[PDB]
């Protein structure tokens, strides 16, 4: 009875197909759910926690605490650059393994906008002033503090903050074609007598809330 | 039964009864804010990109198969819209160009203009590439040839498959006007931006690029003017880029 | 009605044959491999560049045949053969053996089926970080002439699934392709000459119709 | 549970059929659609588009601009012909390769109205009278511009328009049993004293709105 | 204010151009079309019209 016709298709096991299936122990009723702390909806939970950057990934210390401290050296080197980098996450080796990192790796289309902490780990004696500057994609990187000046920037006195924070608005992903960020030495350090010499700067990356990834694919670590 | 156009510090002359074509029925406009609201705020201009620039003249002869140019890069040396191109990573704009011709009642023509979009072109061997110099000299034109090219590197530029491999006489199917010198010797065409994207680099993607051909040719007789003048005139239109700060 | 756009479009085609093996001394024919282009297959080539622009999804069924190679041995007793067919979104890890860890990652989506049964399919959605496709790119790659990146859609690969030390057989995969919920911009001239490779618009000048004999020239009315 | 039964037809793949698929990317949002200029919905938008056709499709001029270009000549030749030719879209060398005639070549059957426009291109002090002239299909062309003035004509001064129209009203498809088009020199074209002696006229053809096709097939030009 | 007078069967065409105070005379037709100017057919217009706003002396 009920006269039926079968389509193309009929038979078939399709690895992503979404069907009811047939329970192997029916008599069985399960344990209820405890209420953990704790509990994860979507990834994007993850990526929006702050990590610490391993900018100084250098030869001879990529396996010690120091690939994380940016050097600060003492005396008076008011022009001098102190660290630059392209911002690419996912591609580039200092944010590849970062917590931001390590997710856009599981996906094979992303875009956002990306936050950047900077602090200042020295004395409480110490002061000075760096300068912070930003170049969009497709623009060259500054080659001086002057020409850095002419762009977006913004002067950072470590005596009376301890930390800067920037956002960064254009984030895609594929001799970059990436925007770049870059330090400099306004002024130079000055400490009173008794203080130590030299100091370090650490960077934190985090991802704003507007952050979209698509096409899961497998990821390249293991 | 003149009208005089002013845009900046330029000033044109032009006549009240021209035709203008539309590209597709649509205006230039700004993408209008929020296909991208939270970091990417772009910024117009408006300062002297609303400005008619004028580039050289060309000369109709007897024999002339034909002109074209490319958009953007004609103008990367115009003033402030080029000074744009390099400050900037992305950016987009629309464009107003005239065409005019001066010829006299005792000289006889036509003239086919059109704006064709993603004009890719074939390169004069077949298992070969196109260069770059071959594809614009910036505001100086390019040449169509009357017979096949040779050589390497260069846009195979027999005039009747336009570079790009159909029949001349189908190229109707883009915006176009003709200009035939019995009745009129003008013509205006407003293009909008198209892309598959909202922003783009403006230095390595030609978004359009225009075209002159001559479909009856340039006859006079006993002592006129041997040549004809065509000047081209451009005005970008809602102009807009990448925010910096 | 007819000449809606779903209804010229919208069909299906052949675009794609290969021969694999489960056994072989090249170990690059144990598998089958396509990229997903519309360029190579030169009837639906032409009707696709009739328009500058053009979105849609895909549905990709497969036809597959199996054979004992003539080599020597006879008399065997085998069960059906069982098959995968993987597809890999733009931004996978490719294989480049059949015992590859990427036939196993997570995001790459796979079907596995058996002979007997219907023949399986798969469908894909627009995949592309831009609105839209194209058919034509006057620009560079970076560099290409002509080629845009936004226009990557994936690769198919199949292989068999057996265990340890199989049986010689010999497969054959056709793959049948179709467009579906089609959206068409800016439309262009018919190809006139003919088609000189799959990746570039270049061609040999040609004549732009026929001859008759006379610009006068009618034939006798019946 | 619920009783069932296969009917024939079942666990086949029809090339056209039309069923629901299951998806291989289920958890990937698309890119929204954007407002580009110039979208179609059908191709008859394509073939209501004037193009130029070739009338002087002679030998020794196929492959220049000239194959566009009907000629008038100078002097006192007030009876002779100008041009003719069958009106049969598709089938006819003259109108085959235009972007009516690629459209209809898609097509097994079809049927409606056409629109021939005539451009004279010669200088504005020249002046002189053509005689355009129709026979239905089923009738012989004029041998004379007598019997052409005795059927359904236009007698058009071109110092007076520069651009004639006709609509053609029987169209169809399959010694040809189709409708044709002369041209004859009424009166002769007269000049002034320092203008050019000889000119060209000009045809574009189009499609009107009531123009029907069926049967989709391929196309026999690549 | 610009008046052609030829005979009323020539045809052709002028660029007009304007350079403000402190920028120098274009050389080329090209960069006169790159800056303020008017397309001028006489087969159209036997005159054309230009306003200078800013003027002054020494």
């Amino acid at each position: 009875g009920l006269p039926v016709m079968n389509t193309p298709g009929s038979n078939q096991f399709l690895t992503s197909d979404d069907f009811q299936s047939p329970s192997a122990m029916p008599q069985f009723d399960v344990t209820p759910e405890l209420n953990i702390p704790g509990e994860v909806q979507n990834l994007m939970e993850i990526a929006e926690v702050d990590s610490v950057v391993p900018v100084n990934n250098v030869e001879g210390k990529l396996d010690t605490m120091e690939i994380y401290r940016i050097p600060v050296q003492s005396g008076n080197h008011q022009s001098s650059q102190v660290f630059g980098f392209q911002v690419q996450p996912g591609l580039d080796n200092v944010f590849k393994h970062t917590l931001l990192g390590e997710i856009l790796n599981y996906y094979a289309h992303w875009s956002g906008s990306i936050k950047l902490t900077f602090v200042f780990c020295g004395s409480a004696m110490a002061t000075g002033k760096f300068l912070l500057a930003y170049a969009p994609p497709g623009a060259n990187a500054p080659k001086s503090r002057k020409d850095a000046m002419l762009g977006t920037h913004i002067i950072w006195d470590v005596g009376l903050q301890s930390s800067c924070v920037l956002c960064i608005p254009w984030i895609s992903q594929t001799y970059t074609s990436a925007g770049n960020v870059t330090c400099w030495y306004q002024t130079g350090i000055v400490v009173p007598a008794g203080t130590p010499t030299s100091c370090s700067i650490m960077c934190f990356v985090s991802a704003c809330n507007d952050f979209s990834v698509r096409l899961l694919k497998d990821t390249p670590f293991i | 039964r003149v009208r005089s156009i002013t845009l900046g510090n330029s000033t044109i002359t032009t006549q009240e009864s021209a035709n203008v074509v539309v590209a597709y029925g649509r205006w230039p406009e700004y993408l209008k804010d929020n296909e991208a609201t939270a970091e990417d705020q772009p910024t117009q201009p408006d300062v002297a990109t609303c400005r008619f620039y004028t580039l050289e003249s060309v000369t109709w002869e007897r024999d002339s198969p034909g002109w074209w140019w490319k958009f953007p890069d004609a103008l990367k040396d115009m003033g402030l819209f080029g000074q744009n191109m390099y400050y900037h990573y992305l950016g987009r704009a629309g464009y107003t160009i005239h065409v005019q011709c001066n010829a006299s009642k005792f000289h006889q023509g036509c003239l086919m203009v059109v704006c064709v979009p993603e004009a890719e072109m074939g390169c004069s061997q077949v298992d070969g590439t196109v260069n770059e110099h071959s594809l614009s000299e910036g505001e100086t034109a390019k040449k169509f040839a009357s017979t096949s090219t040779n050589g390497t590197n260069t846009v195979q530029s027999i005039v009747t498959n336009a570079g790009m491999g159909v029949g001349v006489g189908n190229l109707t199917i883009f915006p176009h006007q003709w200009i035939n010198l019995r009745t009129n010797n003008c013509a205006t065409i407003v293009m909008p931006y198209i892309n598959n994207v909202p922003m783009d680099n403006m230095f390595r993607h030609h978004n359009f690029t225009l075209m002159i051909i001559p479909f009856v040719p340039l006859d006079y007789s006993s002592d006129s003017s041997t040549y004809v003048p065509i000047t081209v005139t451009v005005a970008p239109m809602c102009a807009e880029y990448n925010g910096l700060r | 009605s007819e000449s809606s756009i779903e209804n010229f479009l919208c069909r299906s085609a052949c675009v794609y044959m290969g021969e694999y093996h489960t056994t072989n001394t090249d170990t690059s024919k144990l598998f089958a491999s396509w990229t997903i282009n519309a360029r190579r297959m030169v009837q639906m080539r032409r009707k696709l560049e009739l328009f500058t622009y053009v979105r849609f999804d895909m549905e990709v069924t497969f036809v597959i045949t199996s054979k004992q190679d003539q080599g020597t041995q006879l008399g065997q007793d085998m069960p059906p053969l069982t098959h995968q067919i993987m597809y890999i979104p733009p931004g996978g890890p490719i294989p480049k053996s059949v015992t590859d860890y990427t036939w196993q990652t997570s995001t790459n989506p796979s079907i596995f089926w058996t002979e007997g049964n219907a023949p399986p399919r798969m469908s894909i959605p627009f995949i592309s970080i831009g609105n839209a496709y194209s058919n034509f790119y006057d620009g560079w790659s970076h560099g290409v002439y002509g080629y845009n990146t936004l226009n990557h859609m994936g690769q198919i690969y199949v292989r068999h699934v057996n265990g340890s030390s199989p049986l010689p057989m010999t497969s054959t995969v056709r793959m049948y392709f179709k467009p579906k919920h089609v959206k068409v911009w800016v439309p262009r001239p018919p190809r006139l000459c003919q088609y000189k490779n799959a990746s570039t618009v270049n061609f040999t000048p040609t004549n732009i119709t026929e001859k008759r004999q006379s610009i006068n020239y009618i034939p006798e009315t019946v």
